[PDB]
């Protein structure tokens, strides 16, 4: 079998890493 | 208490932009197990 | 009002940490389709 | 100042209803991917 | 349910909804913050 | 052999579920 979606998850992990960066720097504007 | 109200202004800005991010992960998800179906049905 | 500046900090935080959790929710989706994908090709 | 911390309530209380669709969001990808595994496996 | 084909249509279709959900109240969040 | 990414759903449902306590005591602190 040949099923190929692993674009779409790289894509979601890329997102979920920036969403994980903007939260770090949310939450060092908060704490200064 | 200015630059506490330019501070939380700044911190939900970019928490609203993690969110955007959460967002458009989840529609690469929809996309990717759509295709998961597709693939098994076709 | 610095009593509306700490309250709305303390909201902040727990949304963001509220975020966090759904963010991480999402890494899982992810394992769990890739682990379809592998089941499927191997 | 008092203007801009009632704007940010009302936006924080904003994003969090954005937050809470995300997360029932989530909750229907679990069923997605559960439906999946149920088909694959039956 | 149908053991036929793969139907998993509803829960992506929801989410879709729900997404769609989440970036009209994002648009709304900005739009106080930026008044 | 049988497919099971159970563990990670489980997971993801625990996290959804946290999220929903932590976004009701973001909206009980919001209120006070
Ligand atoms: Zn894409
Ligand atoms: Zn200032
Ligand atoms: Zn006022
Ligand atoms: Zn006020
Ligand atoms: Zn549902
Ligand atoms: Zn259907
Ligand atoms: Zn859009
Ligand atoms: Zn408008
Ligand atoms: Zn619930
Ligand atoms: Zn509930």
């Amino acid at each position: 079998e040949r099923l190929d979606v692993g674009e779409n998850l790289k894509k979601a992990e890329e997102k979920l890493k920036k969403a994980e960066e903007l939260l770090k720097k949310s939450e060092e504007i908060l704490k200064k | 208490n200015s630059q506490a109200i330019d501070n939380l202004r700044a911190s939900l800005e970019t928490t609203n932009q993690a969110i955007e991010a959460i967002r458009q992960a989840g529609q690469e998800m929809i996309l990717a197990v759509q295709g998961v179906q597709d693939y098994i049905n076709n």
